[PDB]
RNA sequence: GGUGGCCAUGGAAGUCGGAAUCCGCUAAGGAGUGUGUAACAACUCACCUGCCGAAUCAACUAGCCCUGAAAAUGGAUGGCG
C-alpha cells in the first residue's frame, strides 16, 4: 500500500512533532520553547498525537 | 560517585602494570554484555580482561613513578577502544591462537585490508536466475538443473583497493566472509617489545 | 527443516511455565506443539505424571520433542526451588493468606540450592552466589534466627569445597 | 556586555577564487560564479590569507544578538563555495497510497507539472527560481532531482512543490501524500 | 546477565499499577525512564564507552520589552512626531 521507508519519510513531515499547549502551533521534535509571539514562547509543550 | 571511586580505578590498573609484565591490547569495536561474560569464563584459567575508558592514557602516572622508562611506546596505542587483557602463564601465541573465535565476517563496504579475496569456481546455490549482481560485475554463469553456477574464475578485489556497494553485497550473500580483524587482538606488549601484527609475531 | 520441509530425528527444545496441575481448560502448548505431531489432551496428562508428585506451585517446564514423544522434565529455577525450600506445602483452595508468610531459614539448603544451578551463573566459585541468589528473597529471610541483610557481608564457608 | 572582538576564518580551497567588493563576495569555480551582498550586516570582510587562502570575517564592538552574525555568514559562504564546487543536488520522493503522482518537467526544469494528486482534477504548476534545473531522474520509481548552485534557490524550489502538494480537509497523519525532500546531497562527492 | 525476579495472570519476564530491591559480567546497564506490545520483541533512555579539544551546566532572582489584554459617532504621551 504504501512502503515503510517512504512512509516514515512522511511521517517526518506531517507526525513526529511537539506543539503547543497554548496556541495549536506545530513545532519540531526538538521544542522545548514555542514560536509564536501570540502565546509567548510557553513552553508548555505537547507531542502530536500519533494516529491509531 | 567517582570522586573516590575514580581514584579507587587508578589503584587498580597501576597494579596490573607492575605485577603483570605481559600486555594484551584487544580492540572491541563490536561485543555483547553476554559475549564478555562468557569470554572471561571461557579464559578464567588464564586472563584477566581490563576495560576502561580515556582515562587508559594514565600510564604516564605511573611512569611517573620515577621507575618505569619502557612505557613510552605505550603512548600511541591509548586511542579508539583499547583495551588490556594482562595474563601470567601465556607462554607464546600457543594461547593467543585459541582465543579468535567465530567473529567479523560482514565485509562492509569501504573498507580495504586483508588480502586477495577469491570466490573458488563453486556452485553458489541461491534462487532462480539471480544474476544481476554477477551481469554487473561479469562472471560467466550458467544455469545448471535448477541453481546457478560459475564457470570461470579470478579474483574479485585485490589488495589495497575500495570494495564497492555492490560487490560487497554480493560476498555477503555467497557466505564468503572476509574483510575483518575486530574483537581478536591490536598490539602485543611484553617486556618493552614492539609486536606488529604483519605476519610474525605470533 | 532447512530447504523443503524436512524433519531428520526430531529433537527439538521448547520451554514453559505456570503449572498448575496439568491445564486443560481447552488450553496447553499450541501455536508450537499443534505442528510438530504433539497432542493437545495425552502429551498434556502425561506432564502431569512428571510435573507431579509435590509440584503445584508455578514450576518451569522444559519439554523435548521426538517424533510425537514429549519429555517432560522439570528444570528448576532459582527462586521456584526457594518457594520450594518453604515450609512445606499449603497448596491452593485456603493457603487464603497469599505469599509472603516467609521463615525457612535453608542454611546448608541454599547451598544445595546454588548446587544444583547448573551452568546458568558464569559463577564466581560460590563466595558470589551464595550472596547472588540469597538476595533473591523476599520470603524466606534467612538461616534461623538472622535476616538476609547481614550475609551479604561476610560468608564463612563452601569457598573452597566447591572449586 | 559588548563583546571587543569575534571573528572566524574560512578555508577557500584552490579551487576556488573569491574576491569581494568592500562587502560583496563574488565567488567563482569550475561550475559557475555566485554573489551575495552582505549590506545589511555590518561586519568586516577581510581577505588576509595570501595568494587566496583566507575570508575572514570580524564583527567588532558589537552585543549578543550581532556576534551571532558572524558565523552565519562564514556559512553563507561555504556553502557558496561548496555550490560551485560541487554544486547541490536535492533529491524529493512521490509518496502515495492509490492514486500514482503523475511528474513530468516541462522546459527545462522551470515548470514541475503534477497530475492525479489524490485524485484532483486541478493539475498543480510550480515554477523554479533562476538557475535551478528540475529533472526527473532514473534508477527510481518516483523521484526528482533538483540541481543547481545557490542552496538557497535550489531548497525554496523544493519547498515551492513540497508545499504545493498538500492536503486539505483531512487528517495528515493518515493521508501521507505528496513528494517529500528525501536527501539533501550533492551533485559530485570527491 | 542471576531472571517468566516478586506481587499481581487479565496481561507486567524492566515496563496497566504496588511491596520494592540486590548481586554476578562489572566498564556499564536501573530487577528500569519511556516508546509501545495482551505479553514480548524491536526501539530507546539512564549508566558506561568510541571520536573530538575548554569552558560547560542547573535552579533561582530581578531590570527592560513580549504574552495575559475584548466595545461599540473617527482619536488622542496635548499635538506633531
Ligand atoms: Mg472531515
Ligand atoms: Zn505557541
Amino acid at each position: 500500500i504504501i512502503e515503510p521507508s517512504l512512509r516514515q519519510l512522511a511521517q517526518k513531515y506531517n507526525c513526529d512533532k511537539m506543539i503547543c499547549r497554548k496556541c495549536y502551533a506545530r513545532l519540531h521534535p526538538r521544542a522545548v520553547n514555542c514560536r509564536k509571539k501570540k502565546c509567548g514562547h510557553t513552553n508548555n509543550l505537547r507531542p502530536k498525537k500519533k494516529v491509531k | 560517585d567517582r570522586a573516590t571511586w575514580k581514584s579507587n580505578y587508578f589503584l587498580k590498573i597501576i597494579q596490573l602494570l607492575d605485577d603483570y609484565p605481559k600486555c594484551f591490547i584487544v580492540g572491541a569495536d563490536n561485543v555483547g554484555s553476554k559475549q564478555m561474560q562468557q569470554i572471561r569464563m571461557s579464559l578464567r584459567g588464564k586472563a584477566v580482561v581490563l576495560m576502561g575508558k580515556n582515562t587508559m592514557m594514565r600510564k604516564a602516572i605511573r611512569g611517573h613513578l620515577e621507575n618505569n622508562p619502557a612505557l613510552e611506546k605505550l603512548l600511541p596505542h591509548i586511542r579508539g577502544n583499547v583495551g588490556f587483557v594482562f595474563t601470567k602463564e601465556d607462554l607464546t601465541e600457543i594461547r593467543d591462537m585459541l582465543r579468535a573465535n567465530k567473529v567479523p565476517a560482514a565485509a562492509r563496504a569501504g573498507a580495504i585490508a586483508p588480502c586477495e579475496v577469491t570466490v573458488p569456481a563453486q556452485n553458489t546455490g541461491l534462487g532462480p536466475e539471480k544474476t544481476s549482481f554477477f551481469q554487473a560485475l561479469g562472471i560467466t554463469t550458467k544455469i545448471s538443473r535448477g541453481t546457478i553456477e560459475i564457470l570461470s574464475d579470478v579474483q574479485l578485489i585485490k589488495t589495497g583497493d575500495k570494495v564497492g556497494a555492490s560487490e560487497a553485497t554480493l560476498l555477503n550473500m555467497l557466505n564468503i566472509s572476509p574483510f575483518s580483524f575486530g574483537l581478536v587482538i591490536q598490539q602485543v606488549f611484553d617486556n618493552g617489545s614492539i609486536y606488529n601484527p604483519e605476519v610474525l609475531d605470533i | 527443516m532447512p530447504p523443503k520441509f524436512d524433519p531428520n530425528e526430531i529433537k527439538v527444545v521448547y520451554l514453559r511455565c505456570t503449572g498448575g496441575e496439568v491445564g486443560a481448560t481447552s488450553a496447553l502448548a499450541p501455536k508450537i506443539g499443534p505442528l510438530g505431531l504433539s497432542p493437545k489432551k495425552v502429551g498434556d496428562d502425561i506432564a502431569k505424571a512428571t510435573g507431579d508428585w509435590k509440584g503445584l506451585r508455578i514450576t518451569v517446564k522444559l519439554t523435548i520433542q521426538n517424533r510425537q514423544a514429549q519429555i517432560e522434565v522439570v528444570p528448576s529455577a532459582s527462586a521456584l526451588i526457594i518457594k520450594a525450600l518453604k515450609e512445606p506445602p499449603r497448596d491452593r483452595k485456603k493457603q487464603k493468606n497469599i505469599k509472603h508468610s516467609g521463615n525457612i531459614t535453608f542454611d546448608e539448603i541454599v547451598n544445595i540450592a546454588r548446587q544444583m544451578r547448573h551452568r546458568s551463573l558464569a559463577r564466581e566459585l560460590s563466595g558470589t552466589i551464595k550472596e547472588i541468589l540469597g538476595t533473591a528473597q523476599s520470603v524466606g529471610c534467612n538461616v534461623d534466627g538472622r535476616h538476609p541483610h547481614d550475609i551479604i557481608d561476610d560468608i564463612n564457608s563452601g569457598a573452597v569445597e566447591c572449586p | 556586555m559588548k563583546t571587543i572582538l569575534s571573528n572566524q576564518t574560512v578555508d577557500i580551497p584552490e579551487n576556488v577564487d573569491i574576491t569581494l567588493k568592500g562587502r560583496t563576495v563574488i565567488v567563482k569555480g569550475p561550475r559557475g560564479t555566485l554573489r551575495r551582498d552582505f549590506n545589511h550586516i555590518n561586519v568586516e570582510l577581510s581577505l588576509l590569507g595570501k595568494k587566496k587562502k583566507r575570508l575572514r570575517v570580524d564583527k567588532w564592538w558589537g552585543n549578543r544578538k550581532e556576534l551571532a552574525t558572524v558565523r552565519t555568514i562564514c556559512s553563507h559562504v561555504q556553502n557558496m563555495i561548496k555550490g560551485v564546487t560541487l554544486g547541490f543536488r536535492y533529491k524529493m520522493r512521490s509518496v502515495y497510497a492509490h492514486f500514482p503522482i503523475n511528474v513530468v518537467i516541462q522546459e527545462n526544469g522551470s515548470l514541475v507539472e503534477i497530475r492525479n494528486f489524490l485524485g484532483e482534477k486541478y493539475i498543480r504548476r510550480v515554477r523554479m527560481r533562476p538557475g535551478v534545473a528540475c529533472s526527473v531522474s532514473q534508477a527510481q520509481k518516483d523521484e526528482l532531482i533538483l540541481e543547481g548552485n545557490d542552496i538557497e534557490l535550489v531548497s525554496n524550489s523544493a519547498a515551492l512543490i513540497q508545499q504545493a502538494t498538500t492536503v486539505k480537509n483531512k487528517d495528515i497523519r493518515k493521508f501521507l501524500d505528496g513528494i517529500y525532500v528525501s536527501e539533501k546531497g550533492t551533485v559530485q562527492q570527491a
